[PDB]
């Protein structure tokens, strides 16, 4: 391992601001779903916890006020090649979500539903800030039930909301699996109170505990 | 209408990219804005904040043994008690600070650092150091004798409990080659004993230092990297119970 | 008005008579807008803007050439090899003066060149040159091939660098005014070599006794060094 | 071979620029790689020497300051026709870089990946000047390594990076090779000390070999 | 919204093209402009810039003895040392300078040259030349009687050693038709003794030329192309190193 | 003519978008606004009713 160095000519404080800090399009999630008509469609409850790289990156603070622009990516494999229709209907917090592919609830007018195909560009859509606290507890030292034997350090608050993506198209000759990376960029960036960066590895995405 | 033609870079999802979408629920009023104390407009907000330094650098020290030297009538006469390699990159006490890992999110980094060694004895308890810096390139000093022909400050804990220690320029940055490739070197704080320690009857016979590092206002960061000091290997518990 | 007359050291030459800024621009201090470098170049005097002569190499007609690579040729030379094995930066020009001394029976001519990064090749193998056979020191280092430089790029081509001629029916001397040339505004000589003053004989020496020993003598100064700190306060 | 001659009418050294000289979209790397799910994916240090045309063109200059506009142009080739989402991340200097086609560096959100299909037009970035000296050395008169019997002619700061090109489609039934056609079109381009044309043949792309 | 139409040429990638495009890392401050010392703005620059020709043209000349005209003894009362043929882009003196490497970027070509030819000998050496610049469609001139009715300069080398030559309008390009098709020819500078060489018995009987060869500024190059001085055919070393 | 790019989320059908678009029978007077009683601008005012 050679050991080099350089002259680092640098002008400029811009670049570590927190809306520059974090405005990152990163990956928060990603799974695949079997097509054949969860049962076959994909439906995730937004988090910041699911990657460790942008976790630990917004632990640094304790309040965060972003308005997260989802970026949906949706490839498509088979086990002739179609083109399909998709349906990433946002559920915010009170509307109920679909338990199947061919739900009721995927036909509400209040879900802020985008019908996009593969062939198209990404499906993107700018979920706003929607904590009814005016910041995003990162941390919430404290509990959702009242004085309830439950779930520690989940507040009621920052529930942005399932992220439900389905298939608009009906039964199809061909079985197939759809990939949908989640792509999120926080923006409006406001951040409080900063924090230690973690050095110990996560052990859940519920809590903050630690093995050592 | 408009004749309009498709640039090459049509269609693409760059993810760092500055436009703005299609809001999903538009004439939806957010939360209106509270004054919450302690905004952080800058991450060199952070950096600029002192953190304590694993000054003890030896390989027993486990978990918080690690932020503090123990002196005592061990230290004989003129002993090295700690060398700070002035390396954040590298694995040694200014990893584990504020500003070791906000600077582990960059790639480019340089400017002026702050060391603050407080010591932690009792009242009465009298003797001297020798702090010493080391610029980048030379060699780190391995008696006090050659400790004190370079930049030191000769440091007596009579009152004075502390020590504002301006270290000019510690800068650096990562590389890669046709990897294994770090900054050389950015030069050394090294500590010797000056006198020995003295304690009376009743104050313990073992004194403690507690040292600080932060940034100065000239230090500055680019090229946004991913930091390594995390990573996920197998899974986390209930990694699924956000599907489900 | 040059006056090659710096710190200690002094050449009293009489026939010298023209310089060459090279690229136009003539060696200053690091300007005060580049603070980022860090806090503290010390800018040294006259202890290391003074004339370090060379070994005089002795051009026969056989001779291909020399190169010096710039500060390579003076990091065991006295207080600039000093600070160069102490700081680890430093920002320097050169004024380089070779003159070339022979009769009016003498004939030839040298492209003094000074060519800005001159990254040498290897003859005939697809490994790079070495650490020995770059970094040569005082001695410097004869030009294996110098139709190509020793880089494959061609010698007819070469004087889009600072050049000056030494024709020996002319003139004796050339003396060529070096500026800061690196895209850093301080830099690292132990490893790196920015300049490379390359003397290379166009046409040989030629005088009809035996091979004529005509020495050529380089003369390198540093002005306007600067180097890293190593006194600073720590408050 | 006949002997024709015409008055040679012309107006203008506009056409000399080194501004215009440079600024051609000249291709700097094309290999293939079969896909089936380098591990099936592309990966190459941007540099420019890799083909003679564009290297001896740039080595008439010592030190050259140029944002590259990286075009990466991809055409797919079957061993049905599918169509395919890929994924063009640009890896800096001292982001990690990916061996195999799905590692945890491509979701990296630091990195700036660029996410685009074969049936788009040609995915096109701006990589902006990222030498940490205020010019690329052409030429490196000097060593990496402090003192190390290394390398000669690299320049620690002259690294562009990687940049790394996958197929962010799961398996698929086919097979099929993927030639990734890599187009630079130097800009904003400053250059210092011009250099005598190289008349010898290159020996090494690391190097300024010659054979004579 | 905006009633746009696609024109022909929609999602084509022009080589050519100056279209800005996303950047890829934005808000991502590059290293501050240092002024270096040398700034090419214009290629012209390069090519103005003197350089030395290879006049000795003759098929045993290897390397380096191409530079270089040696007259002696040998060349008795009236010899052609040497012409130059005008052609840049055709193998010869003006091949292998600057005018003739970056003109064959450029296919058409057109303006002033400028020669200097830098006598070599010793003090002592006397003789003359006779500098003889054919303008194009005549004929070389074969014997210095014939070099003498065209234009010419008949050159005393005594303390005059160096000789600007000003030579108007060497132009032309390349061609191809329904290829084998070059220049004709721009004209030629061409060199007889005037006298037979003088030295003394202490100087060299073998004296030498340097020629030279710059553009003025009315030197003019348009059409880029692609210069064939250099191809590979075979292969680079550690080509996929960039790829491994 | 006018270089422009696709920008993710083109060609989207986003359920609450309110962009203007062809309409079906443009040069189609509706039927004029009448004055009806009791128009509701706001849903709060069907609120604070007892």
């Amino acid at each position: 391992a050679i050991q080099t160095r350089t002259v680092i000519n640098q002008h400029g404080v811009s670049e570590t601001l927190v809306e520059n800090f974090l405005s990152r399009a990163a990956l928060v999630s990603k799974r695949s779903f079997e097509y054949k008509d969860d049962k076959n469609f994909f439906k995730w409850t937004i988090n910041t916890r699911s990657f460790v790289q942008l976790r630990r990156k917004l632990e640094l603070f304790t309040y965060l006020r972003f308005d997260a622009e989802i970026t949906i990516l949706t490839t498509v494999a088979v086990n002739g090649l179609p083109d399909l229709t998709l349906q990433a209907m946002f559920v915010p917090t009170g509307a109920l979500t679909p338990e199947k592919q061919d739900s009721f609830h995927w036909q509400s007018g209040s879900n802020a539903s985008v019908f996009f195909k593969i062939s198209d560009p990404p499906a993107r859509i700018t979920i706003p800030f929607m904590c009814i606290n005016s910041a995003y507890s990162v941390f919430y030292d404290g509990f959702a039930g009242f004085e309830k034997n439950g779930l520690y350090g989940i507040n009621p608050a920052d529930t942005i909301g399932n992220l439900c993506v389905r298939i608009v198209n009906e039964h199809q000759p061909v079985g197939f699996t759809v990939t949908v990376r989640v792509y999120m960029k926080p923006k409006h960036i406001k951040a409080w109170a900063p924090r230690p960066p973690r050095t110990l590895p996560y052990m859940s995405i519920a809590n903050a505990n630690y093995k050592g | 209408g408009v004749p309009t033609y498709l640039l090459p870079g049509s269609g693409q999802f760059l993810t760092t990219d500055d436009h703005s979408s299609a809001p999903a629920l538009p004439c939806f009023n957010p939360t209106p804005e509270m004054h919450i104390p302690g905004q952080v407009r800058n991450m060199l907000e952070v950096v600029q904040v002192e953190s304590m330094m694993e000054i003890n650098n030896t390989e027993s020290a486990v978990g918080m043994e690690r932020l503090k030297v123990d002196i005592s009538a061990l230290t004989d006469v003129d002993q090295l008690l700690f060398n700070i390699p002035l390396d954040i990159q590298l694995d040694g006490p200014l990893r584990n600070t504020l500003v070791g890992n906000i600077s582990r999110y960059y790639t480019h980094w340089s400017g002026s650092l702050e060391m603050t060694f407080m010591f932690c004895g009792s009242f009465m308890a009298a003797g001297k150091l020798i702090l010493c810096y080391t610029p980048p390139g030379g060699s780190c000093p391995t008696t006090r004798e050659t400790a004190m022909l370079g930049t030191h400050i000769v440091w007596d804990f009579g009152l004075q409990s502390s020590v504002t220690l301006i270290i000019p320029w510690i800068s650096g940055s990562h590389y890669r080659m046709f990897a294994k490739s770090t900054n050389a070197n950015v030069g050394y704080v090294t500590c010797f004993m000056q006198t020995n320690l003295i304690v009376p009857s009743e104050s313990s016979d073992t004194c403690s230092l507690i040292g600080f590092i932060a940034a100065k206002d000239d230090f500055s960061l680019r090229l946004m990297r991913d930091s390594p000091d995390i990573g996920q290997l197998d899974h986390l518990h209930a990694a699924e119970a956000a599907y489900q | 008005v040059l006056q090659l007359k710096l710190g200690n050291s002094a050449i009293v030459t009489q026939e010298a008579a023209n310089y060459c800024c090279a690229y136009g621009e003539w060696p200053n201090y690091l300007p005060d807008h580049e603070a980022v470098a860090i806090d503290k170049p010390t800018q040294p005097e006259t202890a290391t803007d003074r004339f370090y002569t060379l070994k005089s190499v002795k051009w026969e007609t056989g001779s291909t050439g020399w190169w010096w690579k710039l500060p390579d040729a003076l990091n065991n030379i006295g207080m600039f090899g000093q600070n160069v094995q102490h700081h680890y930066l430093y920002r320097s020009g050169f004024l380089i003066h070779v003159q070339c001394n022979a009769t009016k029976f003498h004939q030839g001519a040298l492209l003094v060149v000074a060519i800005p990064e001159h990254q040498r090749g290897a003859h005939n193998t697809n490994t790079s040159p070495g650490f020995d056979d770059i970094m040569k020191g005082e001695e410097g280092g004869t030009f294996n091939h110098p139709y190509v430089l020793d880089d494959g790029t061609s010698l007819a081509c070469a004087t889009i660098f600072p050049h000056q001629w030494i024709n020996l029916r002319t003139n004796n001397s050339a003396t060529i005014v070096l500026p800061w040339m690196n895209a850093a505004p301080m830099d690292f000589p132990l490893r790196h070599n920015q300049w490379t003053l390359a003397i290379i004989p166009v046409v040989p020496l030629g005088t009809r006794t035996t091979s004529s020993m005509v020495p050529i003598t380089v003369s390198i100064a540093p002005m306007c060094c600067e180097f890293n700190g190593l006194r600073h306060a720590i408050t």
